[PDB]
């Protein structure tokens, strides 16, 4: 018994830390999300103004979006937790086989197998889930940004230099910040009402 | 007893509270209930879009 | 009236998780001296039971 | 008597401890019964809203609600009281038969 | 705890509520919603020119 | 929430630590008054088998 | 016997409880569960971290 | 904007640095009453082991 109120209670710390990584890469998926707000605003008012702005004024927003762009590399990478780049997309991708995974598994009972699994894949270069970076668009819409001067040369039915890829890039892309921020507040869930079980059980 | 008191329980709920205090805290300081977590998943995902 | 959309998932009944507030304060002040209770009991069996 | 004192008293010992262990599990499935409280509200939340929310809305919650899941296999199944996955519901199920109970 | 306490959140919220009215401010003062920095960029150097 | 990862590990449930503060204070002062009883009880071995 | 008594123990007990008590008072007093000790290496390491 | 230089050297966070004030002043309150207790246990070692 004593085995198990001390391996629980360890546990609960355990947890706790679990919640405390959770919450770091949760907090820092909000950032790029509301920074991909602001890109959908330069989306729109990069919509060459229709035609009415010019590739000089384009050009500045592109540096605008230049800039944000790397500080979604920065959400992307700065995420060291505990030395973790958690949100290196490459750290837990499925890859449709176990070559590489590394599992990001939690440890919650004080008996063997009572592990939790999670999955953490956002990156900078991560947008339209094709498969993967399709090709200069669904993934480098984010990164490159086709409204150089390619979005001037047409805004509708080139579908990869008319706007429609493009905000379509920005669409999903925030959409996969939000399903996986999804997936960590369930896990948040989970680690609370285990707590709650292992702190009443093992009272 | 002199080896484990009985009042552990209370340590619980006086946790549960601070998780709640401190929760309703959160929401009060940034005026809202949308959590930073992924806690209301689809009212944060249909927000966000 | 979007905007009225976002309000209702994102807004705070300000009144209503004040009174969940003081609520969970009263009930984390509360079992705080029930704490103190019961790590005070045993003092009398070591001063009166011996 | 000295007899009936004695096993008596270690009775007491022994009625104690299954008031140990019923405890123990009661306490965990008032976990399991709270988890499943926030299960209706994501099911009337799971409404669709009606029709008003997505399928990738939809998929996220349903994200949720396969990690409350595996909590919920998770208190019938961690509740190892002195190795006893008391609250394996394969371990005293009535059968319709003496066959194992 | 005694050693953290955790709302600095709201410090971050407050921060950033500072930012918010600083800036409504900055526009109500000058009667500008153009940004003297290079925010809107485009909007600035079209009603420039 | 770095720094709640950096409370979780150096942060203390100071209801916790007062409890098995007085909980092993308690057992401080009860084998003291042990030690007393087995440092008195000879005595009458001197002074009632002699 | 009147050569050596058999509460010992009680000696043994008592010391343990004053690394008890004590060690609790540390805590407390620092308001820290941390130990200076690497007691709690892998926590110490990661929190200075 | 030099101005708004020379503010984030020497500007306070009043709110942050208020925290840390009762933040050091609870650790300042605590540790004294540690010291009573450290400075009040021998006493049952000459009252009752005496």
């Amino acid at each position: 018994m004593r085995g198990q109120i001390r391996g629980l209670e360890m546990a609960s710390k355990n947890s706790q830390d679990g919640i405390s990584l959770i919450q770091t890469a949760e907090g820092a998926l909000t950032e790029t999300h509301a920074i991909l707000q602001r890109v959908r605003e330069l989306v729109v008012q990069a919509g060459n103004t229709g035609t009415q702005d010019k590739a000089t004024d384009l050009q500045s927003i592109q540096d605008e979006i230049s800039a944000l762009t790397d500080e979604i590399d920065g959400i992307s990478n700065r995420t060291e937790f505990n030395g973790k780049k958690l949100l290196d997309g490459t750290y837990k991708v499925d890859t449709a086989t176990p070559a590489n995974q590394k599992n990001l598994v939690f440890q919650i009972g004080a008996n063997a197998t009572q592990q939790i699994s999670v999955n953490i894949e956002d990156m900078g270069a991560d947008a339209l889930g094709i498969k993967e970076a399709d090709g200069s668009i669904a993934a480098l819409h984010s990164v490159n940004d086709l409204d150089v001067t390619k979005f001037a040369d047409n805004a509708a039915d080139c579908a990869d230099i008319g706007f429609d890829a493009q905000l379509k890039v920005v669409d999903e892309a925030i959409n996969q910040v939000s399903s996986q921020r999804a997936k960590l507040g369930a896990v948040q869930n989970r680690l609370e009402h285990t707590i709650n079980n292992l702190s009443a059980s093992g009272e | 007893i002199n080896h484990n008191i009985a009042a552990l329980n209370t340590l619980n709920r006086l946790s549960s509270n601070n998780s709640a205090s401190q929760k309703n805290m959160e929401k009060l300081s940034s005026g809202l209930r949308i959590n930073r977590a992924g806690d209301d998943a689809a009212g944060l995902a249909i927000s966000e879009k | 009236n979007l905007t009225a959309a976002e309000s209702r998932i994102r807004d705070v009944d300000m009144a209503k998780e004040m009174s969940e507030f003081t609520k969970n304060n009263i009930l984390s002040q509360a079992p705080q001296a029930m704490l103190a209770q019961a790590n005070q009991q045993p003092q009398n069996v070591l001063q009166l039971l011996r």
